[PDB]
């Protein structure tokens, strides 16, 4: 299958990257350094982490896969590779396996040091839940981190240069992170009148940053559905950049 | 069996038919030299022969199927412009990364990384390669497997004449073995002794196309009988104003003539039996003054 | 309804002192005549279950070493234990043992009568709403109730309208509330303990008091609340753990989250020396209740030291000291007591999440905390606040923990 | 004179950078919101604490954005080697991009700062116009200072490196460092020693700092409580007059240019 | 007498990457450097521009020093691959180079319709193409008079009618007195404007002079092709006698290695008797005198 046979590529190409090696050293230090200062000083400070997660973890993302489509194309080889045996899906989709497995490696150095940064510095953590209070957060992590890979690959292929794909991806990481949850504190703060706050439990479903938090603090709406639209942030831009990429 | 056979396509975009009525036909084994300028002229063709566009009034017959068959581009080769691969990458990891895209054998990898001349520089870093060390990789993947069709995008631009002619030697090489190529280039002198037919095309419609024999005999250009020290220059001079040809006035005992060159079988006979001559040189119109000629013919 | 005559009291002395001897009575009994009776650790005076048992309308009267069991429950004709009259002043109840539904030292319009030493156990079964008051005072000046010991009553040690007396070192466990005050100008309260309680001090009204050394052990939803207190002093009072729960009447309070202290409309009072420790609320300071000398005190371990919803600037340093806040990232280059910046403890975004609930799924965002470092780092956005200027580097009280 | 021929192309190339213009704007629409919030509370320290934190965070922003691709910018742009064999040095195809690149700061900061003052004595009413025009006058000829600061950082990270990609990772990291974690380092410092590691050498770190002695000259008379300047409170503690925090900030510029000069000379 | 480097022994990290190359060029000759993109070709070219000291050994750029400002406005280098400026102008970026060499600001109008880039100016260079940008790096290196250009590979990516129209450009500057130097790669169709090559490889310049100087110090085989012959493959074994390699790359595309000897009489065995249709007879190119003299030095 030449899903894989691109995919390997990308971590032989994602792992040499001077710019992603960069964050994931400065990811996993911050990952011990909040762990540090949370334990010597369990859901207070994986709170915490989620946080430095919502951070970093749409950053590396970003900073992975803004060059996917766009920087093949000014390189030349995109439009070598589809003289290739190769559809434009499997390229697309060997990316994403190829990006996904790096991240899904960023959070095992990320908090794979973390969470041995709280079961050797709390003597009595009670293990049996740490490994599956990190588990939810190390899945969940992934797939957040899988949304802005997905993400990243819709503004590579509308944009036709690798500068203005950069521009974009700021764009869309300050747009999700942190400015989709300050007009919702500006739409209680500043409007009252017609702004049902009942209605603002459920409009953090539309955003996948918040999505990530929401399973890290565990509401109206159960668990189940929220793991489901996680992965339906995936399947809508995914299927979204699939559209894009087939009109080059 | 025909490689290519370009059947009567009309592609276009808007308002602008980008190219009207071509018409191509490539043997098994010829060499074919597409030439034209930068833009929509020779870059849609190139772009129609592999399966990026679509004939949008017409029909494309690479190796008698369609050419977005996936058992058609295992057995093409392909080289664009100025591309620079994956600068993080390796040299040999980059070749035995598009060796598992189009099933070629990884043991081809080795012979094919020493054939273009790249043992010196395999196995490290592609952004510390030059602008002609990337050309030797790039023509490494249009050879992965067994190709029978190449289209080798400007081969030669930013390379020693050392490796050009290497290059060529390559390519007589593969002509032989019974892989027909298409040429893709601007740099027009030199690539004429190897070309077998070329295929000059403006800006509208495919101007001509034909061998180098076929062009000078249709589009009537002067031939180049430059002489030394026959008797003198003017002594000499006589011949070609009584036979009508335009002769020119060259430096010492020295006779250039730019003939019409359908007496140029009898302008050579006398010529030489007197001749002493110390060093002549008779050049035929060349693939540049052709395409010259054939650009001002359309517009 | 017998009388104390009634019994049969060997006498000790000739001088109106008796002593009773072991072993059971019945009914209730009247206290007519100045007669100081002591008992026996076997007179188990148990009544039937109606009226007050042991009335007393004389003067001058040490009951001591009573042990009394199961009087009347009707606390709208006030069934006490111990019922005291106006004309029984300077009566001394010392260290008995009292088990009843209703009220257990009811008095009223006494002067200088002192509770010393008893152990008041009210009920088990009855939903903590009508099982009486444990030292009820109506208007008295001059009560000296001293180191009882107070277990599952109603609302613990009520007291109404009454103007100068003290209450020290007796501990209340497990009731309503622990010491209720209404209306009690002038009054006094040293080194109480209260003990698993729906509220543990509640300050209604009360003017000029002292309340000083008092402790609250794992107390529900409202450590200390004062409601409209004046001119009053607190001073070295440890209160510990208030979870959170419910009253379960809602009568005088609402339901909290757990707050150490909680200041409704009280203007001015002297809060040195305290210990806030490990509630969810530190300090709950309203609106209306400004302008007061909080400075000395400790907010150790709370989830939010100071709830304080308005806009209007509060300096918590009187004489340039403050107080002493666990999470107070501040230095002290000069080596004195205090720190070198002061400590704002509410944010912006600290105070949205106490006008909309909404915000604590916002908590954790990363807009949040961009919003608590934009503050931090632009001081124009920062609504004024609760802050101290020179906060405590120390611990100052290291006495009250012992 | 050669050194404005190329200050006249950088002044004409730099504001067609429409990220540039994007966070120029950026500055000027905070710099009139600070203001007004300013004259809507009221304050007058917190007002002056919030503009010498936004030009903390923007104006050495403005001045990496500038001048990452200053050198290694022209030297893989193709341009550099180029320039060398017209009639210049090295010394005034530097000095020449830092007047250039300087009066668009210079320019940048009065637009800011500009509107920040007209967006207060036509809002304020009754306000010291000599009080206003003397403290907005030290922003603006401070602010291109720590500006100018920025600007010569940037030419000792441009001639050092030699890839453009590279160049944005330095730029990005001395904007980190001098910003946001040298104030984070002085900050765990004290906290962590509880302001006992020592009592005379942490207020001289401040000087180790442009952002710092920026914040420590425009906070000189409006210094006000504690808490609204932060780790800038070690400036109490600080000997040195306000006029030596000027000539410490020009100290900034002539060590880091003629470092930036003498990296470029051997480019 | 433009450029006079004398002896110049050139090392950097103690590699001796240029050794002992005397290059006289004229006052109005046209040379060609050709050797690889090493160190070699570079290491000169940077020594002419003066951006490099010469250890041990003397350059004399237009009878002066070679980094002097009075000689830098007589230069004009047009450099390998140049995105100048992507934000400015056509104009303005020819501007800005007039100010710097200090020519008048009227010659960068009759600049731009010299080379033909009237209907692309006062656009942005980011909108420009790859022969645009050498079209706009030949305009800068026309600029204030220049007495000495120094062309780095100056038509790779160009159009053909415009590389051809680039040369009668050079040959008008060789009338005026302005020595040309050709940094270039692209060899077939650069020997017929210059005037004197120098072929140098591993440091060492091999061989200098003229075209006619290189066949004179270097025998080689004087290439005749011919297609369209009334024979098929009878030349294939009848012209193999006298050290002649005769070889076809068609039915009839016979090109035959004579030894010099026979340049004349050849012919006269061809087109004295026989009857071929397109005879071509080349001289020793640019080409096979690169090939021998790069494999004499090894
Ligand atoms: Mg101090």
């Amino acid at each position: 299958n030449q899903v894989w046979n691109i995919a390997r590529k990308e971590l032989s190409d994602g792992l040499r990257n001077r710019w992603l090696l960069a964050i994931s050293l400065l990811f996993a230090v911050l990952a011990v350094g909040i762990a540090w200062l949370g334990a010597a000083a369990i859901p207070a400070t994986i709170a915490s982490l989620a946080s430095l997660a919502t951070f970093l973890m749409p950053l590396i993302a970003l900073l992975l896969a803004y060059d996917a489509i766009v920087g093949e194309d000014e390189g030349g080889t995109l439009m070598l590779l589809l003289t290739y045996p190769l559809g434009r899906g499997q390229i697309l989709l060997g990316k994403f396996v190829g990006h996904g497995l790096i991240l899904a490696l960023a959070v095992l150095i990320g908090f794979g040091c973390a969470a041995l940064a709280i079961a050797l510095l709390v003597e009595g953590v009670e293990l049996g839940m740490l490994f599956w209070a990190f588990g939810r957060f190390m899945i969940s992590s992934t797939l957040l981190g899988w949304v802005f890979l997905a993400f990243a690959y819709v503004l590579s292929g509308k944009v036709n240069e690798k500068s203005s794909a950069a521009g974009l991806a700021l764009g869309v990481w300050f747009l999700f992170v942190l400015v989709f949850d300050l007009v919702l504190l500006a739409l209680l703060v500043l409007s009252e009148g017609k702004f049902n706050p009942e209605l603002l439990p459920w409009l953090l479903l539309l955003n996948p940053t918040d999505i990530y938090r929401l399973i890290n603090l565990s509401l109206p709406v159960p668990a189940a559905v929220l793991w489901l639209c996680l992965l339906a942030w995936i399947g809508v831009s995914l299927l979204l950049a699939y559209a894009i990429f087939r009109r080059r | 069996m025909n490689a290519v056979e370009i059947q009567g396509v009309s592609q276009r975009y808007g308002s602008m038919t980008v190219l009207h009525d071509l018409n191509l036909n490539l043997g098994e084994g010829e060499v074919l030299g597409l030439f034209g300028h930068n833009g929509a002229g020779k870059t849609t063709s190139m772009k129609l022969i592999l399966g990026l566009l679509s004939p949008s009034e017409g029909q494309v017959k690479v190796l008698g199927r369609a050419p977005n068959d996936p058992q058609v581009r295992r057995q093409l080769g392909y080289l664009p412009e100025n591309v620079t691969f994956y600068p993080q990458l390796s040299g040999r990891e980059t070749l035995r990364h598009f060796a598992r895209l189009k099933g070629a054998a990884l043991t081809q990898v080795d012979e094919l990384l020493e054939q273009v001349g790249l043992a010196h520089a395999a196995d490290r870093r592609v952004k510390t390669y030059s602008k002609g060390m990337r050309q030797r990789l790039g023509l490494a993947q249009a050879l992965l497997g067994e190709p029978r069709l190449l289209l080798l995008d400007e081969p030669t631009v930013g390379l020693d004449p050392i490796a050009t002619q290497d290059l060529y030697l390559l390519i007589d090489r593969l002509r032989q073995r019974g892989t027909s190529i298409i040429l893709c280039s601007h740099v027009l002198p030199g690539v004429e002794a190897h070309i077998n037919r070329a295929a000059i095309l403006a800006k509208g419609c495919l101007q001509a196309v034909g061998s180098l024999s076929q062009l000078r005999a249709e589009a009537g250009l002067p031939v180049r009988i430059r002489a030394s020290g026959i008797s003198e220059r003017d002594s000499w001079l006589q011949r070609w104003t009584d036979a009508g040809h335009s002769a020119r006035g060259l430096s010492e005992s020295s006779i250039e003539v730019v003939a019409v060159n359908g007496h140029k079988l009898v302008l050579l006979r006398q010529l030489l039996g007197e001749g002493e001559p110390e060093d002549i040189e008779i050049h035929q119109p060349s693939l540049e003054d052709l395409y010259r000629y054939y650009m001002e013919r359309a517009g | 309804a017998p009388q104390s005559i009634t019994t049969l009291p060997l006498q000790p002395d000739g001088e109106n002192r008796w002593r009773l001897p072991a072993g059971e009575y019945q009914g209730q009994f009247t206290i007519e005549q100045p007669m100081q009776l002591r008992c026996e650790p076997g007179a188990v005076i148990q009544s039937q279950g109606q009226g007050s048992s042991l009335l007393i309308s004389a003067p001058d009267v040490l009951v001591e070493g009573c042990t009394l069991y199961e009087w009347g429950s009707d606390l709208t004709a006030m069934d006490s234990a111990v019922f005291i009259l106006p004309a029984a002043e300077r009566a001394q109840i010392s260290n008995n043992r009292m088990r009843g539904p209703g009220f257990g030292v009811f008095v009223d319009g006494t002067r200088d009568v002192q509770v010393i030493g008893n152990e008041i156990d009210g009920d088990a079964g009855v939903r903590s709403q009508d099982r009486g008051n444990g030292i009820h005072l109506f208007a008295v000046s001059g009560a000296r109730v001293l180191h009882n010991h107070v277990r599952n009553a109603r609302d613990g040690i009520y007291i109404d309208t009454s103007n100068g007396n003290h209450l020290e070192g007796n501990v209340i466990e497990d009731v309503r509330y622990g010491v209720h005050y209404m209306f009690a100008n002038e009054n006094s309260l040293i080194d109480n303990v209260t003990r698993r309680t729906r509220t543990g001090y509640a300050l209604m009204q009360s003017r000029k008091l002292t309340v000083t050394g008092n402790r609250s052990e794992q107390d529900q939803n409202y450590g200390i609340l004062m409601n409209y207190i004046t001119y009053s002093t607190i001073t070295g009072n440890f209160v510990s753990d208030v979870q959170r729960g419910d009253t379960g009447g809602d009568s005088m309070i609402s339901g909290g989250e757990g707050k150490a202290l909680f200041i409704y409309n009280s203007l001015f009072n002297t809060i040195e020396n305290n210990h806030f420790e490990k509630s969810s609320l530190g300090i709950h300071l309203t609106a209306g209740s400004e302008d007061n000398r909080i400075s000395g005190n400790a907010f150790v371990g709370n989830q939010q030291q100071v709830k304080y919803v308005a806009s209007r600037t509060q300096e918590w340093s009187v004489d340039g000291r403050g107080n002493y806040w666990s999470d107070y990232l501040g230095w002290d280059r000069n080596n004195d007591g205090l720190g070198d910046i002061a400590y704002e403890p509410n944010d912006n975004v600290d105070r949205l999440l106490w006008l909309y609930p909404q915000v604590r799924l916002l908590m954790n965002s990363p807009s949040i905390e961009v919003l608590r470092w934009v503050q931090r780092a632009f001081p124009v956005i920062k609504s004024p606040g609760v802050q101290d200027s020179h906060p405590l580097m120390k611990l100052p009280t290291e006495k009250l923990l012992t």
